[PDB]
């Protein structure tokens, strides 16, 4: 009965300073050795830091000292992570775990550090008319990752698909979500795809209709 | 499937060899036949020891 | 400052077999090990600590053993909703060390299947914007090795299409690739014959779903 | 002289779950048993003999256990190719007894769907022989439990309609149903309004398709 | 390598007696307990007999004790099965075992005893309005089907045949087609029945 919800996604140009949260619940906060780990795309996991939130005792990795300063606060148990500045080559995802044998991990909150600028997602519906039921919503060029989709506000989970996006030609990314369903139900149930790009805070709903 | 095993050895005379073969066939019909088969061979006696 | 060795890399067992994943230290760590599982698009979980004990709410198929070096984890009766990337880690001088490993990656083995093909033309909003795209997608096949080719005006053209392959699904271990063709409004209007070519062992002949430009 | 009780009567699993069947023993039948698989229109095979050993050439998923008291096999991670009828059979005093059982049956599971209803009247060729046949077709529905009713001039009829159900297709896992109403020309010429009314779990309301003679 | 090819299917009028041949290969015929198993339509299984083909030592089942004529030739490895009489209400299918755990099985041999005789199937069309065909009185079973000589493959639904009270087998072949091709495509149905050697092509068109 422990949840370690993290904060939302973040993307910013080199130079500024960051701040992310790992607010806990469900247990006596000042008794467990909270820490942090980092995962860059497709290499594995590594350790960065650890802190006992009863004496603010801290320790750091062989080579991470001074780049990032861990903190704590016994008012809502939120264990922050202070970033000094810049660190352009730091695009990765950061997890906060609990008990030194790490047990109860949280969500993911990817931090993007690039030179371009965020652009709102561009959605596109698909019109099915073949006799075999299959349809979806397409997310055109946008930046940056990540983004989430869900059909009918998460009222349909079977058969859903969601491909990994890729950068085609202009530093933007494109998505494609497809799903199938009984054929006879095409003209009797209203379909909506929900798109929420956290960086740009864009949220559109492209309703689809039979061709 | 069956696995073959080859018990069977020297007897006195050809009639005895045939009797041995029929005896092993009788011993196959009872119990197992789908795991083990145990077909049998034979060979008769000879006077010279080293030849035997 | 303790390096970690984990082998093999891409174990592949039939969906009733077992596994013998190994993780060998560089020194003599008595009992300070932990094993982790990470499914795609998720955050890992704990299943073994102490190299012999089980965590809470973990099935009995898992168990580990070993000491000093050559740590072993044996999955018994690999079910279907496995296929996650594994990891091993050690904690001797704690808190100072926290050195992870690289870990293997299971991949279930299935029976060959045949994919369907569906296509989608532009939606007249992208066409209004002047950017056109036509997409052809498959569904529930195996294995991933397949060749998809386009055909625009009965001609094979490249340099304008992109393809994507998901990970093996967690219910039946079937990839489902998609492919997209993007061109300008005039370039799309220059032709009226469009089709996708699919070549695989599952289907007998390269079925095609052509689209006739008639709006 | 011993009755084998096989339970459950009809299971159902999702493509990737597991299974657990039962052959209830009316006596302590030593440790000899067997388990047979059979698909429709084919000769059965052998899976397990002695309740614990696997016959050569049988994939590793199938396994069983039992000690002369309601032995049991567990097909783990049922793929698409499986799910046909099963059978249990003992052999204790042989050759004297050779008592089989009744065996369970496994069917794939899928989300609910709605049927398509069609009506076919006589083609005037069969009517030339003095006999009339009316066809009601239910296409691509799930699950199998549904009811079909014939109304002759808005009157219920019994004992003159026949029904046929096909087998679960390997692709979409549905069923197709046919219902025929056969009668003489004397009854056909005395009525004009005919209706086929279906009621089904996946249908909001009992839906009827009707027609009239000579129209 | 073991094959247990049985004899071809056959059906007979009530009263007569029949013979069934289960040929064997790939192994020493006179070493293994050959048997037979029965299957009624849509039912379970039952055991008939068994015969060690070395000394014709048979042991019939109590269900049909002293009613069948099991036997086994030693020369050609063709353990037979012969009927005496009373074979009227016994339409079913029969298999031959191999070794008292049934390691290898044969094929399909169906026995149908009925009063009626062979009769060429009659085909009628069925077109939609606002498609397929129905075949009736195909005797003896079975009857094949090929829509437009097997032109279209998807969407076909050949339901299993059923026997009516008049001793006639009935089948129906339907397919789903786009409504925009009804007037642009030819709808043909071809049925070839070896039981009467009847090959009929019927063209179905909308009203």
């Amino acid at each position: 009965q422990v949840q370690l919800v993290q904060s939302g996604a973040e993307a910013k140009k080199p130079g500024e300073s960051l701040k992310i949260s790992c607010k806990a619940s469900g247990y006596s906060f000042t008794t467990f050795w909270i820490g942090w780990v980092r995962q860059m795309p497709g290499s594995g996991l590594e350790w960065i830091g650890i802190i006992y939130p009863g004496d603010s005792d801290t320790r750091y990795s062989p080579s991470f000292q001074g780049h990032v300063t861990i903190s704590a606060d016994r008012s809502t148990s939120t264990a922050y992570l202070q970033w000094s500045s810049l660190k352009a080559s730091d695009t990765a995802m950061y997890y906060c775990a609990r008990s030194a044998v790490f047990d109860y991990w949280g969500q993911g909150t990817l931090v993007t550090v690039s030179s371009a600028s965020t652009k709102g997602p561009s959605v596109f519906p698909l019109a099915p008319s073949s006799g075999t039921a299959a349809l979806g919503c397409l997310v055109k060029d946008y930046f940056p990752e990540p983004v989430t989709v869900s059909w009918n506000s998460g009222a349909l989970t079977s058969g859903v698909h969601t491909f990994p996006a890729v950068l085609q030609s202009s530093g933007l990314y494109s998505l494609s979500s497809v799903v199938t369903v009984p054929s006879s139900s095409l003209g009797t149930q209203t379909y909506i795809c929900n798109v929420n790009h956290k960086p740009s805070n864009t949220k559109v709903d492209k309703k689809v209709e039979p061709k | 499937d069956p696995k073959i095993v080859n018990i069977g050895a020297v007897l006195s005379t050809r009639k005895h060899e045939q009797m041995f073969r029929e005896a092993v066939n009788q011993a196959n019909k009872r119990h197992a036949s789908w795991k083990i088969q145990l077909n049998a061979t034979s060979v008769t006696h000879k006077p010279n020891a080293i030849q035997m | 400052e303790i390096v970690m060795t984990q082998s093999p890399a891409t174990l592949s067992v039939s969906p009733g077999g077992r596994a013998t994943l190994s993780c060998r230290a560089s020194q003599s760590v008595s009992s300070n090990l932990a094993w982790y599982q990470q499914k795609p698009g998720q955050a890992p979980r704990l299943l073994i600590y102490g190299a012999s004990t089980r965590a809470t709410g973990i099935p009995v198929r898992f168990s580990g053993s070993g000491s000093g070096t050559e740590f072993t984890l044996t999955i018994s009766s690999l079910q279907s909703e496995d296929f996650a990337v594994y990891y091993c880690q050690q904690y001797n001088n704690w808190p100072t060390s926290w050195t992870f490993g690289q870990g293997t990656k299971v991949e279930i083995k299935r029976t060959v299947a045949a994919p369907s093909v569906f296509i989608f033309p532009p939606s007249d909003e992208q066409l209004k914007s002047g950017t056109a795209s036509v997409v052809c997608l498959l569904n529930n096949f195996y294995p991933r090795e397949a060749k998809v080719q386009w055909k625009v005006d009965n001609a094979l053209q490249s340099g304008n299409s992109q393809e994507s392959v998901t990970e093996q699904d967690s219910k039946d271990s079937t990839y489902s690739l998609s492919s997209t063709l993007t061109l300008s409004k005039a370039d799309y209007e220059k032709h009226k014959v469009y089709a996708c070519e699919v070549t695989h062992q599952g289907l007998s002949s390269p079925v095609t779903k052509s689209f006739n430009r008639g709006e």
